[PDB]
């Protein structure tokens, strides 16, 4: 079948025997910067192997009450091995995606979330007018969460759920690239993200390019199974790497 | 060890901790228990010295209902092993996943300083570690056992060879038999 | 009718490598051993399937 | 005519590495059904990306006619120059390769086995401790004989039996280098077998293994006219070195320690050692 | 002039206006591992750019009664940018290097140094049979010292200079690549080592491959002038650097 | 086929010295900077007046082969005939070639080596004094037996390990050519280390030094039957003689004598030896 | 396959000098050592300067 899929970067191997297919930016796969569209003059980094390879992520537990959750990109890799090294020596980075987001439940559980990226996700604060910290959206590989209820607390975002963050309907988000993960079909969803932006490269700890979303759109439900929670796990590696402007370590 | 038959198999089992670890064994596969006295085992302790990657094929032997992916990974020598699914998945390593394929091979590949190691493997000589982590979780539907069983079995690649016949240290006698 | 064949390679780069036998007896059992024969087939133990299985496919169905 | 061009110029090695690099693709390498009796084919390049060595690496070392291609000892007894005790003075030893744990779990490992045989013997002599021991003996000579299934058997170490007109011997003087010789593959079946799982009588009784088809005949060894003052003890160890060997059928190595010459009997031993936990990696 | 020098690796750039010539190791440039001569079977990482570089080690005085000093390399740049973290992420690591010894004066002082590179550089204790520790080697990027007197405290490798800590005579260190720093005529010394090591590569932490020794064979001496030490300043660029057995990064 | 030509019949020798006359010129030789870490390729006849001289003097005797290749004792053992201490009846030697000076000195003159190597034992025996000594020991016959790393050890003359059914042995008698035999290049490494700088362990601690890559395996060596009622000492001396070697990578040769088996450690020692002036050029 | 070549010349002026050597074990490493190889060059060790210098012209600038 082609519900069988494997993929390898560098030392890793990522393997499916339930899938969908690989869904591919807007058709667009990750590349190295042309000579006709740089701007910075220094000879890059491209690290190859060490850095284009699979990284997961903490897992997370989806319950039957949960909303969704959501974690920006470059930021939930800046710990991750030689990558994150390579983002903190330098001035400006680019890079595209392979994503792998992981859910096995049964034949017996349904449920059926939605996996997409969101280019230049810029979020409203919980109070409007209020300004929030860095850490009210990103923080390492933390996943964040969204709520049904909308937000109070002026320290965060605003997570109601229905809007996304962004102030636009949720049922809309299929513009942006995205798969679903129905635990009647799927598996897993693989989405190839390729870099996109106004400039051809820019500083990773400052910019977060794209926020990727999983969000319940079914709720998950089962029978008298002793399983209770699901968990759901995502791997990305990164793919063409290459850094420009070395410099001292970024501090954090 | 009461039942000598479940050194074969590896427990596996429902809600287990995210991210928790399945087993870990380290790569000395004429020294170490685990290896010793296997077919490849047994075969290297005739020899002194050896060369080449390892097959380690995993059988996953749940009922079809039982669902789960696994974290599977080697981690070349280093000062020290890898104590967490997040150290472990920044080496060599394959995600397997379960369905009507029941097996999975995690090749580890032959990454050394020397042509060749010591079958009598010490620190100048090490090889590393294999570790298997849950990552996500086993889950099963109504009516199915709670825990299963996963089989590990090994076998030399077509880059591996042996060096330096000399006498196994598995077998003795203080007399002549008769 | 001596026999010239090539020896196993030495700590140097190798052509002077070769040596030379001759046998004094009438019976084959006299005979050194057969210590370069190198054919080897692995198949018979680690694939005695009757329907061969090339490695990209799928194994079961 | 003169010379001969047996020359093997083109000696075989162990597979390349191949490179490669990153993939997307439907072609998945590292899922099998293990239960097909099928072990994997893969290699590193299969799952992850690998740089291209060209190896150089030989399995020479571990073909069967040189693993097996080693002499190592089968027997050793002892004999006097000069006993009250007849059966004290030469060897009397039923041709075997069971006795000797060594060789034994090497032949083992295959089921059937064809075979030449290269046989070196090797003697020694030590004078026995005694209140008076000043004596000048001459050097002394040994004679091996070798007893086909059936022929007469030496019952002393002056009976007729030694004359040899058919059955070959070997006289050997001390000091000099060890005798030697070859035997051809002499068994009355196609190849050796080192298991029987089977019996002597057709109704399914008698000798039960591999002992029912042991009928190679015996060595027998004395000193040849060395009578001494005080006695002196020889003892003979007998080497064998299987050459144009081929080996049939390999089975898993034996794993409990042999208690019979003449039978597989054992004692239950454990898969293998145990430690601490599942998980447990360190050494202290 | 012939004495006029310029070498470019990276993003920096090193200038000499008073030079001898450039030792190449044993009249080898260094070079990455051919396949013919490679073990390790992954596919390994080569940084170029951001590895292959000029990295500036901390400096020291060399003063009338100075004696001599030593670095253990790879140790001496363990921690110098993507040089460390690679050394620190990778089981095996493989490099050759420029070393640009720099000492500057005046026409009216005296005083030659003789710097060398010693592969192997295997020393002995201060008191015979017992042993020391790695401290008493190679810390970073710190300058040990070489004594006049002969070393009695057993935590230290045995530091009488005329035996350069391996039982051999000082002044026969000649047969090791070298270079003179003598004031009079130079300025600087420029080495280049190329990878030596009886195995195709190495761990880079457990083996030091070769030492630079840095030793005044004529006195620092000057008259009635202003200044008083003169600096003695060592940068070394790795070339051709490479590394396999990406996992985990070891702590120190 | 028959006869091969690989005749030598063109040898290389040492450099003729030109005639040279007078000079008046800007060239100028004798004047250079040793600053560059160059050796000056200087001769006669760049700073003098020379005559032609046809020089047949050849460096043959001077080829790492043929210093390297002549047979040097680099260990020296004693074993009893008969002894109530088990010890004192066997020897049981950790291959290495540090603790014989002479050919360590020659060895550590490179840091890297490749050979083979051409082992020849002298092995000889006397009868220990005593009260009475009158006996008739028969010739003894010794058993050296090569043990690569990790297999069985003989605890005692008498035990299994001797059978030697996988490991190399030599069985050799007194009175005869001494035994003798090759081993190739058997390191893990491509090329055998005579230093190491560095650790056993990661962490940068373990064993420090090049006995941290010493794992050769051992040589047992017993009487085999020799049990003599009055002892008898035999003392082995085993000698190396590298053949068909390559070198690299040359230092300064050991100036401080040796105290260690397995250290470089040592004493410091002055450069050289005095003399009353630096222009002292008398004896007396 | 007997290999004929010249001997080190001997107290006697000099074609009588050559010797004849046939190999008589499988390995190399059991061959005899290579007491003629007269290959030699010092300057990896005399001269490993990156421009090279002629001796007649000044060493500096
Ligand atoms: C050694 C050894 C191993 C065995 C098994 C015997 C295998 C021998 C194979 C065939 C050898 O030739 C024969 C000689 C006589 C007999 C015989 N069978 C019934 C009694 O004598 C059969 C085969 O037991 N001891
Ligand atoms: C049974 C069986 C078969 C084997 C191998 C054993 C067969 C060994 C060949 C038998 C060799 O017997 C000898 C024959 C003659 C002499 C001898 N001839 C001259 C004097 O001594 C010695 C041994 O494994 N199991
Ligand atoms: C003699 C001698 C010289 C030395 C240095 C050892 C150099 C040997 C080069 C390689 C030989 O083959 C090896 C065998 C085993 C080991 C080994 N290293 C960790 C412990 O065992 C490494 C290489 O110490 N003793
Ligand atoms: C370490 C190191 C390496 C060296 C040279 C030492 C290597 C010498 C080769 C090892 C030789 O060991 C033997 C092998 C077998 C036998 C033997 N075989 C038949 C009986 O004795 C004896 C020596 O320098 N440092
Ligand atoms: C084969 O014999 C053809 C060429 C003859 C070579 C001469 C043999 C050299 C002397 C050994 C004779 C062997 C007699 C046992
Ligand atoms: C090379 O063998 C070609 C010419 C043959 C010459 C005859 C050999 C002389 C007898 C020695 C035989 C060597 C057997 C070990």
């Amino acid at each position: 079948s082609d519900r069988v899929r494997s993929i390898t970067l560098g030392n890793s191997t990522i393997t499916t025997q339930e899938c969908a297919n690989v869904v591919v930016g807007y058709g667009r796969w990750p590349t190295y910067l042309r000579d006709d569209e740089a701007t910075a003059e220094d000879q890059p980094t491209q690290p190859d192997v060490a850095t284009c390879r699979f990284y997961t992520l903490d897992s997370i537990k989806w319950e039957k009450g949960s909303v969704g959750w959501w974690w920006k990109f470059p930021e939930a890799l800046s710990d991750m091995g030689l990558f994150g090294q390579n983002m903190q020596y330098h001035y400006l980075g680019r890079a595209g995606y392979t994503i792998h987001v992981q859910c096995n439940a049964s034949k017996f559980h349904q449920g059926c979330l939605l996996v997409v990226c969101v280019p230049e996700a810029e979020m409203g604060g919980a109070v409007v007018g209020q300004a929030f910290s860095a850490t009210a959206m990103a923080n390492g590989d933390k996943a964040y969460e969204f709520t049904s209820a909308t937000q109070s607390d002026q320290t965060k975002v605003q997570t109601a759920i229905h809007n996304a963050g962004m102030g636009v309907g949720v049922g809309n988000l299929t513009i942006y690239p995205h798969q679903w993960i129905n635990l009647r079909t799927n598996n897993s969803a693989t989405i190839v993200m390729p870099y996109i932006n106004s400039v051809p490269m820019d500083n990773m700890f400052r910019h977060y390019n794209f926020t990727l979303m999983v969000i319940p759109f079914v709720k998950l439900d089962y029978a008298d199974t002793a399983s209770t929670y699901v968990p759901i796990t995502v791997t990305v590696a990164p793919m063409c790497a290459e850094y420009n402007g070395l410099r001292l370590a970024q501090a954090q | 060890t009461t039942d000598q038959m479940e050194m074969f198999r590896i427990p596996v089992t429902i809600n287990a901790p995210l991210q928790q670890q399945v087993f870990g064994l380290r790569l000395q596969p004429g020294l170490d228990s685990v290896f010793k006295h296997t077919l490849l085992g047994e075969i290297l302790n005739y020899y002194a010295h050896w060369s080449g990657s390892m097959k380690l094929t995993f059988v996953f032997c749940g009922s079809a209902m039982a669902t789960g992916k696994f974290l599977i990974a080697y981690s070349p020598p280093g000062a020290n092993p890898p104590k967490t699914r997040k150290d472990a998945m920044l080496g060599t390593h394959i995600i397997w996943d379960i369905g009507l394929q029941s097996s999975c091979v995690l090749c580890v590949p032959w990454i050394s300083q020397t042509h060749y190691r010591l079958v009598q493997q010490d620190e100048y000589t090490s090889a590393g570690y294999v570790t298997c982590w849950y990552q996500t979780g086993m889950i099963v539907p109504p009516g199915t056992p709670n825990s299963s069983s996963i089989m590990c079995f090994a076998s030399a690649c077509n880059d591996f060879s042996v060096r330096m016949l000399r006498d196994t240290p598995f077998i003795s006698q203080d007399n002549k038999l008769q | 009718g001596a026999q010239v064949s090539t020896q196993k390679t030495g700590a140097h780069e190798t052509s002077i490598i070769h040596y030379t036998n001759i046998n004094y007896y009438k019976d084959a059992a006299s005979n050194s051993a057969n210590r370069q024969d190198f054919t080897q087939d692995p198949s018979k133990f680690t694939e005695p399937v009757k329907d061969v299985m090339i490695k990209s496919l799928p194994a079961l169905n | 005519g003169d010379v001969e061009e047996a020359i093997e110029r083109a000696v075989v090695h162990v597979a390349d590495t191949m490179r490669s690099g990153p993939s997307n693709s439907a072609s998945v390498p590292a899922l099998t059904a293990v239960e097909t009796g099928h072990t994997s084919q893969v290699t590193p390049s299969d799952t992850m990306q690998t740089r291209h060595v060209k190896n150089y690496h030989s399995r020479s070392e571990s073909t069967v006619e040189n693993f097996l291609g080693r002499s190592a000892c089968v027997y050793m007894e002892e004999y006097k120059t000069t006993d009250n005790d007849v059966n004290k003075k030469f060897v009397a030893w039923p041709i075997n390769t069971k006795q000797m744990v060594q060789m034994r779990r090497k032949l083992e490992m295959f089921t059937y086995l064809r075979f030449d045989m290269e046989v070196t013997f090797v003697i020694t002599s030590r004078q026995d401790p005694g209140t008076t021991l000043a004596q000048d003996m001459p050097v002394l000579t040994h004679q091996i004989m070798y007893v086909p299934p059936g022929g007469p058997i030496p019952a002393k170490v002056d009976d007729y039996a030694w004359q040899t007109s058919t059955n070959p011997s070997i006289f050997w003087t001390e000091g000099n280098a060890p005798a030697r010789m070859s035997i051809p593959f002499i068994s009355i079946g196609n190849a050796y077998s080192n298991f029987y799982d089977g019996w002597s009588n057709f109704d399914q009784r008698g000798s039960y293994g591999y002992n029912t088809l042991n009928n190679l005949g015996h060595i027998y060894v004395r000193h040849v006219s060395g009578s001494s003052p005080h006695p002196i003890t020889s003892t003979i160890r007998v080497y064998f070195k299987p050459k144009h060997t081929r080996a049939w059928v390999p089975r898993p190595p034996r794993l409990c320690q042999y208690k019979k010459a003449f039978s597989v009997d054992f004692t239950p031993t454990p898969i293998t050692d145990t430690r601490k936990d599942i998980n447990t990696v360190t050494t202290v």
